[PDB]
């Protein structure tokens, strides 16, 4: 349902 | 883990038509959140590094043709080549990156079809260069021909050679759409020189007639 | 000018180990993870995983996971792609790319490095032989030359090929390499110009083979 989130910034 | 198929696997489209390539996920990798779906699509030309062509399924890369459209939603994703041009010879791959790992699609292989050419035919008798190293390779150049079936016998004073020879074929070419062969016959020196007459025969469709290109060896 | 260039084609033995190299440019490291993917015989490609440089947080391909390591060198803005000891069926074309590290940012692989083919085998290295394909009349017709260079009996893959320093594409055919009875690859390259040019232009097949150190400058006249 929710995306694996890549961000780091 | 969520993985994709393409279809079709393979794809061969005349020139200035239209191709499709479909991509369906395993898995939606749609995000309501984002209202995103999480899918690229990529061109991997022959000698180059894969090329992205579109991001959040839809969204063109600056740079790519407008000819270039993405579309779908979810699990059914489909990219469009209009007006195909030359230069769109690839393999073609979707990717998703929702979760991980970020998987490709198998990819689908777009061959274009043009008119049909005849090869050009050259022959290459061994150099001064190999002969002193004790072998002798005759090269015989088929250039710029489609579609891709031709067929080279070897015939060495008129007998027809076997087992004795090597063939390789290139990609289709990028701004032409044809391919070319070589097919290379390999001797001693010794063995080159119990005969005279060397020559590749080559037979393609656009030609009427088996086309014979020899040499006298020594001239 | 976004570029990320990878180490050369490399040739070991089973068993042994292997560090490969993706030396980043032109945009700021720490704002981009960097992605491996290996690209398969005939068709596909295999996302192996990503490293950020920040904080070395990696992502393995479960299949991958355990025979592969990823580093960085944030100083040099490198990434690495580790094996500790090789498999035959390790060898491949390998890719590094680049990956969206900011917020709201997509994680599509928008920039490529140019690709390094790794061979792992037992077999002995061997640098080519490389005889001219002169034109001649037999090989000039319909007011076009072909002429080319045989570039025989190498290992491993891959043997690269220019003409003329890289000025001269058009009409050029590197053929795929075919495997001889020996064990040894074998390749030609050709190119057909204008047959009225041969007098006044010079044409030089520029061949190299790195996993042997062998460069090649061959000038190919007619005769």
């Amino acid at each position: 349902y929710k995306p694996v989130d890549l961000s780091k910034v | 883990d969520i993985q994709l198929t393409q279809s079709p696997d393979s794809l061969a489209v005349s020139l200035g038509e239209r191709a499709t390539i479909n991509c369906k996920s395993s898995q939606s990798v749609f995000s309501r959140d984002n209202n995103k779906n999480y899918l690229a699509w990529y061109q991997h030309k022959s000698g180059q590094p894969p090329k992205l062509l579109f991001f959040w399924a839809s969204s063109r890369e600056s740079g790519v043709s407008d000819r270039f459209s993405g579309s779908g939603s979810g699990t059914d994703f489909t990219l469009t080549i209009d007006n195909l041009q030359a230069e769109d010879v690839a393999l073609y791959y979707c990717q998703h990156y929702f979760n991980t790992p970020h998987n490709f699609g198998q990819g689908t292989k777009l061959e274009i079809k043009r008119t049909v050419a005849a090869p050009s035919v050259f022959i290459f008798p061994p150099s001064d260069e190999q002969l002193k190293s004790g072998t002798a390779s005759v090269v015989c150049l088929l250039n710029n021909f489609y579609p891709r079936e031709a067929k080279v016998q070897w015939k060495v004073d008129n007998a027809l050679q076997s087992g004795n020879s090597q063939e390789s074929v290139t990609e289709q070419d990028s701004k032409d759409s044809t391919y070319s062969l070589s097919s290379t016959l390999t001797l001693s020196k010794a063995d080159y020189e119990k005969h005279k007459v060397y020559a590749c025969e080559v037979t393609h469709q656009g030609l009427s007639s088996p086309v014979t290109k020899s040499f006298n060896r020594g001239e | 000018q976004v570029q990320l260039v990878e180490s050369g084609p490399e040739m070991r033995k089973p068993g042994e180990s292997l560090k490969i190299s993706c030396k980043t440019s032109g945009y700021i490291f720490s704002d981009y993870w960097t992605a491996w993917v290996r690209q398969l015989p005939g068709k596909g490609l295999q996302w192996m995983g990503i490293i950020y440089s920040g904080d070395s947080d990696t992502r393995y391909h479960p299949s991958v996971q355990g025979h592969v390591t990823m580093s960085t060198d944030s100083s040099l803005t490198t990434a690495y792609l580790q094996w500790s000891s090789l498999k035959a069926s390790d060898t491949g074309i390998y890719y590094c790319a680049r990956l969206d590290a900011r917020v709201d940012a997509g994680w599509q692989l928008d920039s490529w490095g140019q690709g390094t083919l790794v061979t792992v085998s037992s077999a002995s290295t061997k640098g080519p032989s490389v005889f001219p394909l002169a034109p001649s009349s037999k090989s000039t017709s319909g007011g076009t030359a072909a002429l080319g260079c045989l570039v025989k009996d190498y290992f491993p893959e891959p043997v690269t090929v220019s003409w003329n320093s890289g000025a001269l594409t058009s009409g050029v055919h590197t053929f795929p390499a075919v495997l001889q009875s020996s064990g040894l690859y074998s390749l030609s390259s050709v190119v057909t110009v204008p047959s009225s040019s041969l007098g006044t232009q010079t044409y030089i097949c520029n061949v190299n083979h790195k996993p042997s150190n062998t460069k090649v400058d061959k000038r190919v006249e007619p005769k």
